[PDB]
């Protein structure tokens, strides 16, 4: 049958730096394969598509390769920017199967922190309440944010370009809970 | 539209009351519905097979009709073949020699 | 010998009684190895020879989905060309198809064939350098730039020489006991008085695989092929061949006559004469 | 094995 | 192009609904996928023309019908927990798609035990830290929507009655709020940040705006709450100089 595979499944790399995606199907007897683009909740956009007879496509910064002899398609992206951050799906056509898709590589491209000033600050409601929050800002893209060890305290993943600043979140309805000691990352 | 040819024959050579198997080979007809029955005594024997329907390089089909049939000296064995190309269903006898 | 492997579809639309029959048939010389009828209860391809039956799983299930593909790609076509035709839709119309790879005894690639048929007359053929498509009409030559463009000569060409050859090669060497057999001829002449001045004699060839032979009647020497009775080669049903050929001798000229057998299994041509 | 690299008409 | 609806649904456990899928360009070819959360697409169905269907790869569960060529309608006769999916319908003109597949924008079914647990997020914007302000001279506002189930909500910040993209990063998933809990409840957050300037003036206006999808009209509802159907929950701020 068509199997599509796509190793890693997830990749993270500083902007500014070339990558490689990886593709590999079970037939190699096709029609066409396919590089498709997905924003998280949209849709497919359709990036490069190669034919059975050719050998690669261009599109600016996006370069895919097809080698039908080892069953395999890399896509190349050249100087990476943080807009690049998607999944990227893999698929192949052919008569038996018609288009199969690979499980697909979720992209993250890492800004560039010039000058990293990790805090962490206590926000008040804007509404006359006595909820607040603790925000964790201007740390390296080197750092990550780890789940909460604790039930009773919710914290964040990390993801702000002012046209770049990474950020994390944590909250909770203890009254003991102090920003100064909310944080626990790696 | 082409006229089927007829072959009705017996894979071994006939000798009675030995076990054998009755061919009604039938080619060089288009379209491809056709009716082919192996008879008994003018009666139609029930458990007939059939090869599956191929072509030659003049797009004229062919098909193998056969049964397993025990000759002997009475018996008349024959094959009807029913096609548009043909005036009246054609009831071929087995001629052994 | 020389060997092919041979895939035959017919597709015959079947207008107010539900979808088209589809036929499909693969052989590897006279030998059938592989079916899939339409009709029948399976809906997957179907081993016909015992020495198919060791392909795996994932074989069965490649053939199947591909020779689905196939009569899906015959149910549109029926369509289109009642179109390019300007044919009513109350009407039954048949296209068939044979492709197939020639290997020397070597096992190296001979020739390739792609032929296509509507009701039993030539539509569209790929070329004998595998290269481009020979359109038989204009609607024919709208098929061609369709094929051009989707490069199916290159695609077909690249099929007859590689998985054609390669597969052809294997189903060789796991049938070889009954595909690589030669089985000589059986021969023997029969004589009917017609009348008392005239007899037929009869040259028979029984048993004989692979199916291809030579039966001629030679008069002091000389080929009489324009007035001999020469039936088609048929199968025997136990995957052997026969053929008979007849002439119409004067009685008391019978020994004059010579039937001249030629077949892969004989290692000397046979010259028989009434005895 | 079949051909696979199936054109309309 | 192909236009499929709905574009999002909450079904019931044993509900039955029908997903449209239209295109007038004669394609032949139509087909249904289904795509789970970090996972391709997979064949359901698909029709090679007018008066057939065929079984894809994950056909069970689903029926399909090509009455004509414009249109391949999806049937869920009894939905379960696992049909929880995004639906993508796609045609083409031949099998091989030398210009690729047509696809529709996509469907979002939720699946769910009790129409009762379905909850439109609350929505709060929290103001930049004096803090941030005198370290940095910038101003981040955090805005947190709780409380919402199902986990599908779309987050935008308008800055005076304008939507903007620029200094806005938000959760790439909500959180559990229960992580125990199967039916948990989800928060979402997200940050926009301006200069200290901009945030120390009090006509500037900042509004975190969550799209929510929920329940339908023709859904019905037996609780003292207000229907929690699809909705804009919005929480404003203003700048302040004091």
């Amino acid at each position: 049958a068509q199997e599509v595979t796509q190793i890693p499944a997830a990749l993270s790399v500083p902007e500014g730096e070339n990558l490689v995606l990886n593709c590999s199907f079970t037939d190699s007897a096709i029609y066409n394969l396919q590089w498709f683009r997905q924003d998280p909740g949209k849709g497919l956009t359709s990036l490069l598509l190669i034919q059975s007879s050719q050998r690669e496509q261009t599109s600016g910064r996006l370069n895919a390769s097809l080698d039908k002899s080892s069953g395999r398609s890399t896509l190349y992206i050249a100087a990476s920017q943080p807009g690049d951050s998607a999944t990227y799906l893999c698929a192949v056509n052919n008569a038996g199967n018609m288009l199969t898709f690979g499980g697909g590589t979720r992209l993250m491209v890492k800004p560039h922190i010039q000058n990293p000033d990790p805090a962490v600050y206590q926000l008040r409601d804007s509404k006359s309440s006595d909820k607040s929050v603790c925000l964790f800002t201007d740390f390296d893209s080197q750092t990550n944010v780890s789940q909460s060890k604790d039930s009773d305290v919710y914290i964040t993943d990390k993801c702000l370009d002012m046209r770049k600043s990474n950020s994390a979140v944590a909250w909770s309805n203890k009254s003991d809970f102090a920003c100064a000691n909310a944080f626990n990352n790696s | 539209q082409r006229t089927p040819k007829i072959q009705v024959y017996s894979r071994h050579p006939a000798e009675n009351g030995k076990s054998n198997f009755l061919n009604c080979y039938v080619s060089g007809f288009h379209p491809s519905d056709i009716e082919v029955d192996l008879l008994k005594n003018g009666e139609r024997i029930e458990k007939v097979e059939h090869s599956d329907l191929s072509f030659s390089k003049d797009w004229s089909f062919y098909l193998l009709y056969y049964t397993e049939f025990t000759p002997t000296e009475k018996d008349e064995y024959a094959c009807r073949v029913n096609h548009v190309t043909l005036s009246q269903p054609k009831i071929v006898k087995w001629d052994r020699d | 010998g020389s060997h092919s492997m041979r895939y035959f579809y017919t597709s015959v639309s079947r207008p107010g009684r539900g979808e088209p029959r589809f036929i499909a048939v693969g052989y590897v010389d006279d030998t059938q190895f592989v079916r899939f009828d339409s009709d029948a209860a399976s809906q997957r391809m179907e081993p016909r020879a015992p020495w198919i039956e060791q392909e795996g799983p994932e074989y069965w299930d490649q053939e199947t989905r591909n020779v689905k593909a196939q009569s899906q790609t015959d149910r549109v076509d029926l369509g289109t060309l009642r179109g390019y035709y300007n044919q009513s839709e109350d009407g039954s119309h048949t296209i068939q198809i044979m492709y197939g790879c020639d290997v020397g005894p070597d096992g190296r690639f001979l020739r390739g064939y792609r032929q296509d048929a509507y009701d039993g007359k030539d539509y569209i053929a790929l070329n004998e350098d595998l290269r481009s498509w020979t359109a038989a009409d204009m609607a024919a030559q709208i098929t061609k730039r369709k094929w051009e463009a989707a490069h199916a000569a290159e695609q077909q060409r690249a099929y007859l020489e590689g998985r054609c050859v390669e597969w052809l090669r294997r189903y060789l060497e796991n049938g070889k006991e009954t595909l690589q057999r030669t089985d000589p001829p059986k021969t023997h002449m029969t004589h009917h008085p017609i009348s008392d001045h005239e007899a037929t004699l009869r040259c028979w060839a029984l048993g004989f695989y692979p199916a291809e032979i030579t039966l001629t009647w030679q008069r002091d020497g000389e080929d009489q092929t324009q007035d001999t009775e020469l039936v088609e080669t048929r199968p025997a049903g136990d995957g052997t061949f026969q053929k008979w050929a007849a002439v119409v001798v004067p009685s008391g000229e019978e020994q004059r006559y010579t039937c001249h057998v030629q077949h892969e299994g004989l290692p000397k041509p046979l010259t028989l004469r009434w005895e | 094995e079949l051909f696979s690299y199936l054109i309309e008409k | 192009g192909v236009t499929q609806t709905p574009k999002f649904r909450i079904l019931k456990i044993g509900q039955s609904m029908t997903l449209q899928c239209t295109q007038d360009m004669n394609h032949n070819y139509m087909y249904w996928y289904r795509q789970d959360p970090g996972m391709g697409l997979k064949l359901i169905y698909y029709s090679v023309g007018a008066g057939i269907t065929d079984k894809g790869e994950v056909p069970n569960g689903y029926n399909v019908s090509r009455s004509t060529t414009e249109d391949f309608p999806l049937r869920l006769e009894s939905a379960a927990p696992s049909q929880t999916s995004v639906y993508f319908c796609a045609s083409s003109e031949t099998r091989g798609a030398p210009y690729g597949y047509t696809f529709g924008s996509g469907t979002r079914l939720t699946v769910v035990e009790d129409l009762n647990k379905v909850f439109p997020p609350e929505v709060a914007v929290f103001e930049p830290s004096e803090a941030e302000i005198s370290h940095t001279q910038k101003a981040t506002l955090v805005c947190l929507a709780t409380g919402f189930y199902p986990d599908h909500v779309e987050l935008s910040w308008w800055v005076n009655g304008k939507e903007v993209h620029s200094g806005v990063c938000t959760d790439p998933q909500p959180l559990k709020e229960q992580p125990a809990l199967n039916d948990s409840r989800y928060a979402l957050s997200s940050r926009l940040r301006v200069s200290a300037t901009f945030w120390q003036d009090p006509r500037n206006h900042f509004r975190c705006q969550v799209q929510f999808y929920g329940l339908s009209e023709n859904d019905e509802w037996t609780q003292d709450r207000a229907k929690p159907v699809t909705q804009i929950v919005s929480a404003e701020a203003w700048g302040r100089a004091d």
